[PDB]
């Protein structure tokens, strides 16, 4: 038998502490590690198109619910017009995503796209396997459309519980999307052929078409990583790549919220319609919740009183239920622009901002079809093993006082290592890389009394 | 109310003690919390009560005191004093309730 | 109850809540207004009226204690029709009716609603229409203001 | 006594106009001092979390509630649900919010840091002192918790009036927030220790560990301040900066907007609380709103009747509370993702977007906690005594006309100094303050008509 819960604390992780120092020099902490790791995150951006036949879900055309609903037959009128707003909007989106999905220009794609690294996310051409993981893991009730009604009626397995045939009975109706999961699978081929790449200028015209490792080359000088780092260590930043994308097939579980929130949505569109369905068993102080049953029982005088009951409760589940359903529209539609959003940002370009994207700076991201939505994947960058170093603000020619240089995209730090005969070396900033002090890492600038007086030998100036 | 005593008393009514529960699916076992009631109002059976019966959590609280918290007082939650990121099953504050 | 209120045989894990103990119950206070109480004074003093002479009190709307009343004589009869004598004392009415008069003890068999005496011929006799009772009792020393 | 009203135009404020002008030069406007200057705001990112005995609001137990409300009892499961998912969201924004807080290194906090800036945001080693003052100005009823139960009970005050501790009446419980402040504070103790480096690349990964007078300096090279300037100044700027920080002890008033905000949002938990207890004296056309009431006055065929009316309209009052709610999760949770943004970009960061932060470039800001958000404040720099100089797009050789040169991140101006020998002089885009043109200030640029014709001397090219 188990033992019992432990009450504990919540422990609190605390920071790398640095030490503030004075003077002209100063600690610098250095990662001297790192591994490529990988977040994920669904964007909902649409909720599923239904309509309600406003007669059907009263009555089934009995003749007293047919003439007596005559006297509200506008509140009908009102309920279509409603629903038929809000399923305008969310076809609205749609193409209003789709406007910014596509390229002027796009590289083909073919196997072994993407060189060494293993890109297990093309196409088995076919929709993604990748899409067809989260497809297959999705719990969501088989799809209408074909066969549809036949899927209802007697021609088909006796074991269906879809409430798709319920659409049947309910007067219900669900609107196929827009977007078309054909055209779908073109939209998201067509991102990944605008790879390779973000750089090379604003890139908002011109086309790089270039290999993808080159353009992950670029990115990593982009954070500060030094070009002979990357040199000496290609083949293990293809590896630790690979490992990271390799984790990808843990990424289905319910402790992935992504992926939980994917099963949200689906459960959320299923509930709405089971909401409505379950009410059409409820009486509303009505002698029976069917209508031909209180009609076959009742003298006319008091029948339409239990008729009227039962009319009056059905109108108002249906002005709640458009209620909702417009709000639900509503948070899609800003959601929708969410997404848009990091398409045109966390996709399309690396960025500097932390926020938006997977915590580990910014390398690239990729976007597949999720059902209602977008999902989304980071590569990030994730730093290990801080050490912390000497450095200085500057450096100055102590013969000339006007000389002074500050490192370019780095640090001046004093030197550890054994090849560098100068008393001081370059490094990246997102890596420990020391190197030789060179007039390609440096630039000149105003002097400042904390810069260092160099008494001997600087190459940037020689002099 | 003025007795007719001379004496004025006053009423506060009564209240009563809200109450939740730790559910463990994993291990299918389970806690409680009553909220911030303090373990001087708390006893081995109930003489008020909400349920019929509190036996499910004598399964193991026959053999254990009630244990105060932060939040209040609590039965079966074992004073571990272990530090954990997210127990998953957070009772708020620093609190927390490991598995 | 968490089971229930989710439909199932396996809920997911989490905290939930859970009603409320309802607390408990006391023994009940109550106040309301007392000691109206039925007049009965007028029978501790002066002399008591012959029987044909028997002097009333008619008490509504009061409180009593009758059985108190009656331990200021020593009682020597205790007789009551369509009643017990038990229980008039204890029986709440719209009314309460007092009769007092002196009477010897000698006289006691003629004492009845349905007596053949004398007493019930024609000094006194109660109506049949209501409960009605017939006390006989006696002075103690320590009634000094009664007088004969 | 007062007079009457005044009837007044609304002032418009009219921009200082500056001139175009024709040709190859034009007038410059530039501020000749500044002061610096705060402004703040607060985000909600929470909402108070409550549940309710879903009987016990109902009833108090009384044996026909225990029987009639059975019918309705698919009712509350469904109250339930509703509010402990809305209950998992709010824990959920807490923990992304924090996750995005922490820093893998920081300085250590010391008495005396950030040198002559006063920096009385630091802690009393703690909360900060600035902290309390909030709170001491927040109107909000004692919590709950410790002691709790024991000063709702008759042991205390007669006086005593919180509806904090008539909950346990009601059966409405409020649950505690997810973190302990103490941790709440430690989170912001961080963010101050994760100052400096604030540039220094994009800071992603590596830590400077300067002094915060530094990275001050810093900030206002990136405007263009000349180092110059900055240097001569230096205890004018942190005498100025810190009257500014100084104001912070009067902006806890009513005319504050923050503060107001801040005073509404627990208002606003309140209101909600006291909606619900006002309709529990709310007779539905009940005989009487107490169910004891009727069991005393009413024979139990006419007791059930009025039962059934009281209980249908307190369902209804809190099937309304629940939607309410639902709404207010939502959006506290949008305002924890904006409230995240700025975290990743206006606090970590100095930044060029203008827009967000108080109206003046932007320079370093501080978050610090508040009931229910998060509270902001920002530095920000403005401009004064503004004058109008003569200026030209750029200055280069007549005698060498495909040499040409432009200013960085300034202008040229003509010069009005009487230090300067040379007839142009340069100065910085945020500050007036003229100087010798020199290579530092300029780049290369290819020539142009509107550049000024230089028969003379110029140092950048000298030839």
């Amino acid at each position: 038998v188990p033992g019992e819960m432990r009450l504990a604390s919540i422990a609190f992780n605390h920071p790398i502490q640095v030490d503030q120092l004075n003077s002209s020099y100063f600690k610098l902490s250095i990662p001297t590690n790192f591994s490529f790791g990988v977040t994920q995150e669904y964007i909902q951006t649409t909720i599923q198109k239904v309509t309600v036949d406003c007669k059907q879900y009263v009555c089934n055309g009995f003749q007293k619910c047919e003439q007596l609903l005559r006297e509200y037959g506008q509140f009908c009128s009102k309920i279509n017009q409603a629903l038929h707003g809000a399923n305008l909007r969310q076809d609205d989106s749609v193409r209003n995503l789709f406007a910014s999905v596509k390229s002027s220009q796009s590289s083909p794609i073919i196997p072994g796209f993407g060189g060494d690294f293993n890109l297990t996310l093309l196409e088995p051409v076919a929709r993604s396997a990748i899409e067809d993981l989260l497809f297959d893991k999705v719990t969501i009730a088989d799809p209408g459309y074909m066969q549809g009604y036949d899927d209802c009626m007697q021609q088909g397995p006796a074991s269906a519980r879809d409430l798709i045939c319920a659409q049947y009975v309910a007067g219900y109706k669900v609107l196929p999307p827009l977007m078309d999961v054909n055209m779908e699978a073109a939209y998201t081929s067509s991102l990944l052929g605008s790879i390779a790449g973000v750089g090379w200028t604003a890139g908002l015209s011109s086309f790089a078409a270039i290999p993808f490792a080159q353009s992950i080359f670029y990115r990593l000088n982009g954070v500060g990583i030094t070009q002979q780092v990357l040199s000496e260590n290609q083949k293990l930043i293809a590896n630790k790549f690979n490992q990271a994308l390799g984790a990808m097939q843990t990424g289905f579980t319910t402790t992935n919220e992504a992926f939980h929130k994917v099963q949200d949505a689906v459960n959320n569109n299923a509930q709405a319609l089971s909401k409505l369905a379950s009410e059409l068993s409820n009486t509303f102080g009505a002698i029976s919740a069917s209508i031909g049953d209180i009609i076959q029982r009742l003298d006319p005088p008091e029948q339409d009183a239990q008729i009227d009951r039962l009319i009056n409760g059905r109108l108002t589940t249906l002005n709640a239920f458009v209620a909702q359903q417009l709000v639900r529209s509503e948070s899609a539609a800003l959601s929708a622009q969410l997404a848009k959003d990091k398409v045109n940002e966390c996709v399309k370009a690396q960025s500097k901002r932390s926020g938006f994207c997977g915590q580990g700076t910014h390398i690239v991201s990729f976007v597949v079809n999720a059902p209602n939505g977008l999902y989304f994947m980071h590569v990030g960058y994730y730093p290990s093993n801080h050490i912390e170093v000497v450095s200085a603000y500057g450096l100055c020619d102590a013969a000339n006082p006007t000389n002074c240089i500050a490192p370019v995209n780095g640090y001046f730090i004093k030197t550890n290592n054994t090849r560098i005969v100068d008393e001081w070396s370059y490094t990246g900033s997102s890596f420990y890389a020391p190197e030789p002090i060179t007039s390609l890492n440096t630039k000149y600038v105003a002097p400042q009394v904390t810069y260092q007086n160099i008494s001997t030998n600087l190459p940037p100036p020689l002099l | 109310y003025y007795s007719d005593d001379g004496n004025y008393y006053c009423l506060r009514a009564c209240v009563s003690v809200p109450v939740s529960v730790i559910y463990d699916k994993e291990t299918k076992t389970h806690a409680t919390l009553f909220g911030s009631v303090a373990c001087e109002h708390i006893s081995s059976t109930m003489s008020q009560y909400s349920r019929s019966t509190r036996s499910m959590l004598k399964r193991r609280d026959s053999t254990y005191g009630p244990l105060q918290t932060p939040v209040g007082c609590v039965l079966g939650l074992v004073n571990s004093s272990l530090f954990v990121e997210d127990c998953k099953l957070p009772l708020g504050q620093s609190l927390c309730a490991l598995p | 109850q968490l089971h229930c209120s989710y439909e199932s045989f396996d809920v997911e894990s989490g905290v939930y809540s859970v009603s409320s103990f309802e607390a408990k119950p006391s023994g009940s206070v109550v106040e309301q207004a007392e000691g109206v109480e039925c007049d009965f004074s007028p029978l501790l003093s002066g002399t008591p009226p012959q029987v044909y002479n028997f002097k009333r009190l008619v008490f509504t709307n009061c409180n009593y204690n009758l059985t108190k009343l009656l331990s200021l004589f020593s009682v020597n009869d205790f007789t009551c029709s369509q009643i017990s004598p038990a229980a008039i004392a204890s029986n709440c009415y719209s009314s309460l009716i007092l009769d007092y008069f002196s009477y010897p003890l000698s006289m006691k068999s003629d004492l009845s609603v349905s007596s053949a005496g004398p007493i019930s011929q024609f000094n006194y006799k109660q109506s049949f229409s209501n409960p009605t009772c017939l006390i006989l009792a006696t002075v103690p020393h320590n009634l000094t203001t009664i007088t004969k």
